[PDB]
């Protein structure tokens, strides 16, 4: 009655049909580390982070959207899944400017995060490492765009939520800028929301810019006013 | 190459552009051609329209071509930002591609490159201060069998030297054009032997065949 | 067995390789077109696939999947959503003309293949997706599609018989990734081309939502003369697994280059200089020898000079047998400077979707750049060989792994001239 | 007054107990005697989502952009 | 047959295709719908 | 210093041009490594006598 | 390498070298740096308040 067998790392999980395997081994407690899916949108795969060695494959295969066959055993702690990210953790730090003091996401990064606890340390990659001028999208929201690592969450984010349908990919290869073409200050609703999406700091809040670097800041709950709703 | 628009004017929307009924039928035509329901299928070739009809697609053309096709820009811009047939900037009459990659640039383009470079003028990768001859090298084509190639205005030469360089453009300043087709003699991609072809006249139907 | 095959005439699949007779449906039916091709649709799919499973066609385009299993995954039953048939008809792989030649000289075998792939799956129409280059080829497939139709024949209720089968040509807009898989799928949806993921097979979802298939226009060619032929026949010329003709050409560095069909294994000698004049200044006078194109390894004198021509053979020799290039190339110009250009047209054509083909791409460009003038260090001749080993197969496309095998062939042959390149920039600077 | 900082007459301040379960919490803040206020945990929502949905045919989910 | 019997090509103006496209519109059978007439209506 | 950077700070030629580096150094200084959960006791030869830490 | 003074750098010819990158408050175990940081009406993010301690400084 509707139900699939996998097993992660021999323990054994029931899976409903047609979902991923990341649900699934979320599911059992392993967050496997992810950059380009995020729940509340569909589902791209343009940042391959989330390779995973599923067994009798010399291929391993993405788990943000893989259909979820019978009987699987899927090797997360393995070699080669450990060597696919540390090489594509090594990829995306050579593009990427040193920018961690006046990054405004010291504490919240996710490249930082993430490259600590999954990457290499000696760096390649020697010359190089091209750069993509800002742009200027609204005056309530602060834009770096050489951190832009292109990973298309914003763009679903607009074109799957706000609906504007205000940001694309432009170019090809190593150049792909991502807005708004035609020096529109984009100003929608929930642009806001936007600096909550962008997971590397490259989109950040305007007028909080430079106050803090959330070590200090003290975390509380509370209850929304201004709307309804909270 | 400067891929944010940045208006500069003889752009700037309003830039006036419209087509002609008999192109609005051609519209017609090419988006009744894909199913209902999937509209948006059909950008790329009213793109080409406007480009074959105006030279260059300023935003305007872009614009008109989003509220024809009742998209947001934003797919056209992707798409116009996107490929290599659609040129941005404005060119000349003439535009020239100088292919030149793999079997092409070891058959000698440096010395079409250079052939080119100083009959014309103008640098690699720029424009002239005239039109017909906005010149860019481009990777590979396709029609690679030959000399390193040439595609003008929906044409291609091949089999080139550069007396025949000065001699096509000296009628493209004249006005006159020769073929698209190969050079040398040798009427096709052919085997430049003796016909190492077929050579009888081919049966076809007539002969041995099974269940028909 | 043959003693390694080679070109038995008559048993040309397609004639006509330029300028024959006329250009003309009349002179297709002359040719073998428009023949007792009703009854052959009229006895069910299923006998059509037996008739290519029984022929066993390699899938042409440099890839290996057999058209036999993809046409079979085909046969779903068809519900409310239709079927739709796209031919592919971009030419990468730089150096190629495969269908260039096909589609200037001859469409109506196409016309017919067509149709006959959209009586064999249930497709009802077929979108044929010609590159942006062929602005006058695409004109004259035009021409034949106005006399297919003007024959009355195709379109609607095709062969007389209630069934019809409508066929659109899209250009293309210059790319080398519109020619795979599935950027071709939403190259046509107008969106901008580039890949989908692929366990969604398109054969489930594909154009908007529709059990599509992609054919490549040699399988088109080849299709209806195997349907009007006998079972077999085409299996008769080479091996088991791979079977049949195959247009290998050089286009590149011999004298007289040209473009030739022939069965399936070729001694590579005879193959060189017994067809297409000579090579440029002799047998002994290349450096390497490249078959496939440009997403193939090399493949060095002393390999070149023994290694017949088999998808197999060259299976046996780690790499991967395409189209239409099986060039040599000269000792006179350097490999490290003809491979560093393919590496800077893979940098200039590539979608930006998957990070590691980018930035692989982007390393190995300027490392390239960085070897051509030669100011690096061993470690990183190394160090490029271990990045090759990570981009394999990490990506979406085999743009990405066709960047990886160019630099994995040098590596794995030519260190010598790399080793004295840096030596002689060493002595340079000193 | 005299730098700009935030002094505090509460030495209880910067307390914090990270537990295991909330019966052991209640269990503990009780048997320490002062009072408390228990706010529920809230798992993310389990969904159902595929990218052959994102290329809905007649379906509204659709990708839009690439 | 050793003659180009091309040149049928040279002709071809920068209209032609969509000329070709243009006239060659009739016998088009309806291109199913699907509901509503396009993704966002 | 240890070669395993996700422990050891690196130095200020790679600080000053890395990413992975800048990264280790940054994150390394704000937060402090993680250590596997566990108890442990040494003790070596302080010249009082067993310096012991657990 | 005497420790001593806790004196500021700036660049040749140039404003003060510091970001504001609260590193060294993150670090200092007195917690005697107090950094309050601000941008100025150019651009570059800077300060406001840089407070040390010397009763906390352990140096
Ligand atoms: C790297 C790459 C490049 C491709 N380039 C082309 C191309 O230029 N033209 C083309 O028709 N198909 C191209 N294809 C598609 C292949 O030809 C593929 O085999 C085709 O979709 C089906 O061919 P088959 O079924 O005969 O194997 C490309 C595919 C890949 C992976
Ligand atoms: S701006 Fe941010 S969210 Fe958008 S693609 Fe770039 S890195 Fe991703
Ligand atoms: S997003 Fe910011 S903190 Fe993260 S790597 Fe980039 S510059 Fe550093
Ligand atoms: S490997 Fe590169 S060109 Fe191929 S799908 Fe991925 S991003 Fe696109
Ligand atoms: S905030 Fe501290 S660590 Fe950062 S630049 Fe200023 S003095 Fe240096
Ligand atoms: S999470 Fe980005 S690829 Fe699956
Ligand atoms: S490389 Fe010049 S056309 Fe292919």
């Amino acid at each position: 009655s509707n139900l699939i067998e996998v097993f992660v790392d021999g323990q054994s999980v029931m899976v409903e049909p047609g979902t991923t395997v990341l649900q699934a081994c979320e599911k059992v407690g392993m967050q496997i580390p992810r950059f380009c899916y995020h729940e509340r949108l569909s589902v791209a795969g343009n940042c391959r982070m989330c390779l995973v060695e599923i067994e009798k494959a010399p291929k391993v295969v993405a788990a943000c959207a893989m259909p979820v066959m019978k009987g699987w055993n899927i090797l997360t702690n393995s070699e080669k899944t450990k060597k696919a990210r540390e090489g594509v953790m090594e990829f995306l730090l050579a593009n990427h400017p040193l920018d961690c003091p006046i990054c405004d996401q010291g504490g919240e990064c996710d490249l930082q995060d993430q490259s600590m606890m999954f990457g290499s340390d000696r760096s390649r990659f020697l010359e190089g490492k091209r750069a993509v001028e800002d742009k200027n999208i609204g005056p309530l929201v602060k834009t770096i765009m050489t951190r832009c690592i292109q990973c298309t969450r914003c763009i679903r984010f607009a074109s799957e939520i706000a609906g504007v349908d205000d940001l694309g990919t432009t170019g090809r290869g190593n150049d792909m800028q991502v807005g708004t073409y035609i020096e529109k200050m984009f100003m929608s609703e929930l642009s806001g929301n936007i600096i909550d999406i962008c997971p590397v700091g490259a989109l950040t809040s305007k007028p909080y810019a430079f106050t803090a670097r959330p070590w200090e800041t003290r975390k509380t709950e509370s209850i929304d006013v201004m709307d309804a709703v909270g | 190459a400067l891929f944010v628009h940045r208006d500069t004017p003889k752009n700037n929307p309003e830039t006036p552009f419209d087509f002609t009924p008999e192109n609005y039928k051609r519209i017609e035509a090419i988006v009744k051609n894909y199913p209902e329901g999937h509209k948006a299928a059909a950008v790329l070739p009213v793109l080409d329209l406007a480009q074959r009809q105006n030279g260059w697609l300023p935003i305007s053309a872009m614009n008109k071509v989003a509220e024809i096709l009742q998209v947001p820009p934003m797919r056209v811009y992707e798409v116009a930002t996107f490929y290599t047939m659609y040129n941005r900037k404005p060119v000349g009459k003439y535009h020239i591609q100088v292919c030149t990659t793999t079997p092409c640039m070891l058959r000698n383009s440096d010395s079409i490159l250079e052939a080119i470079q100083k009959k014309l003028g103008i640098k690699v990768g720029e424009t002239t201060p005239d039109k017909l001859f906005t010149l860019i090298e481009v990777e590979c084509l396709g029609a690679c069998v030959n000399a390193p190639m040439v595609q003008i205005n929906d044409n291609y030469y091949e089999d080139l030297t550069p007396k025949d360089i000065e001699e096509i453009i000296d009628e493209l300043k004249a006005g006159k054009i020769p073929k698209p087709g190969p050079r040398s003699g040798r009427f096709s991609c052919e085997p430049a032997g003796g016909l190492t072809s077929l050579t009888e006249p081919p049966k076809g139907p007539g002969f041995g065949v099974q269940a028909g | 067995k043959t003693s390694f095959g080679s070109l038995k005439d008559e048993d040309r699949i397609f004639t006509n390789l330029y300028g024959r007779h006329d250009w003309r449906l009349k002179g297709a039916q002359s040719r073998g077109d428009w023949y007792k091709t009703k009854e052959i649709l009229l006895k069910g799919p299923d006998w059509i696939l037996g008739e290519v499973k029984t022929s066993g066609l390699r899938g042409r385009g440099g890839a290996g999947f057999p058209t036999g299993l993809k046409w079979s995954f085909m046969n779903k039953p068809s519900d409310g959503r239709p079927k739709y048939l796209v031919v592919n008809a971009d030419e990468g792989e730089p150096g190629t003309c495969k269908d260039r030649e096909i589609i200037r000289h001859d469409p109506h075998k196409l016309v017919e293949g067509c149709l006959v792939g959209g009586r064999a799956m249930g497709a009802r129409a077929a979108y044929i997706y010609i590159r942006g280059e062929f602005y006058n080829e695409a004109s004259n497939l035009q021409v034949a599609i106005r006399e297919a139709y003007e024959a009355g024949l195709i379109g609607k209720n095709a062969c007389g018989s209630g069934y019809d089968f409508d066929v659109f040509v899209v250009r293309g807009a210059g790319a080398y990734i519109c020619g795979e898989e599935t950027a071709l799928i939403e190259s046509i949806e107008g969106k901008q081309g580039k890949p989908r993921l692929k366990p969604p097979f398109p054969a489930d979802v594909g154009v908007f939502g529709c059990p599509t298939t992609v054919a490549n226009v040699e399988t088109v060619a080849v299709s209806p003369t195997i349907c009007r032929r006998g079972g077999a026949w085409f299996a008769s010329f080479g091996r088991e697994r791979n079977s049949g003709t195959k247009l290998f050409n050089i286009s590149g560095h011999v004298n007289n280059p040209c473009t030739v069909e022939e069965e399936m294994s070729v001694p590579l000698k005879e193959l060189i200089e017994k067809h297409a004049g000579g090579v440029t200044g002799g047998w002994d006078n290349l450096l390497a020898v490249i078959p496939g194109g440009s997403s193939t390894p090399l493949i060095p004198k002393s390999v070149c000079e023994t290694v017949l021509m088999d998808f197999d053979a060259l299976i046996q020799a780690q790499t991967g047998l395409g189209t239409a290039a099986v060039i040599v190339m000269d000792r006179s110009t350097d490999i490290v400077k003809a491979i560093a250009r393919l590496i800077e047209f893979y940098k200039h054509e590539s979608c930006g979707q998957c990070t590691p083909c980018r930035e692989g791409v982007d390393w190995m460009n300027k490392v390239m750049a960085r070897f051509v003038r030669g100011d690096a260090r061993p470690a990183e001749i190394d160090s490029l060989w271990e990045i090759s080993k990570q981009i394999e197969g990490h990506t979406i496309c085999a743009l990405g792994d066709g960047a990886a095998w160019p630099v994995q062939g040098l590596i794995r042959h030519f260190r010598p001239e790399l080793e004295e390149r840096m030596q002689r920039f060493a002595q340079q600077h000193q | 007054p005299l730098m700009g900082w935030a002094s505090t007459a509460d030495p209880l301040s910067n307390l914090v107990l990270t537990f295991s379960t909330k019966e052991d919490a209640i269990a503990f803040a009780e048997k320490n005697g002062w009072s408390y206020d228990v706010e529920e945990r809230k798992v993310p929502k389990p969904k159902s989502k595929s990218y052959g949905a994102n290329f809905s045919w007649n379906k509204r989910t659709r990708v839009s952009t690439k | 047959n050793t003659t180009y019997k091309n040149l049928q090509h040279h002709d071809y103006s920068t209209y032609t295709f969509l000329d070709l496209n243009l006239d060659l519109s009739k016998f088009r059978m309806p291109q199913p719908s699907s509901g509503r007439e396009s993704p966002r209506h | 210093k240890v070669d395993d950077a996700k422990v050891s700070p690196p130095k200020r030629a790679e600080m000053k041009t890395s990413m992975e580096s800048l990264i280790h150094h940054f994150k390394l200084y704000t937060e402090g490594y993680q250590v596997p959960p566990g108890a442990t006791y040494t003790a070596i030869e302080a010249p009082k006598g067993e310096f012991g830490v657990y | 390498r005497f420790r001593g003074e806790h004196a500021l750098r700036r660049y040749p010819s140039g404003e003060e070298r510091c970001i504001a990158c609260k590193l060294c408050e993150a670090v200092c175990p007195a917690q005697a740096i107090t950094i309050e940081a601000e941008p100025r009406a150019d651009g570059s993010r800077r300060t406001t308040r840089y407070d040390i301690d010397m009763t906390k400084c352990i140096y």
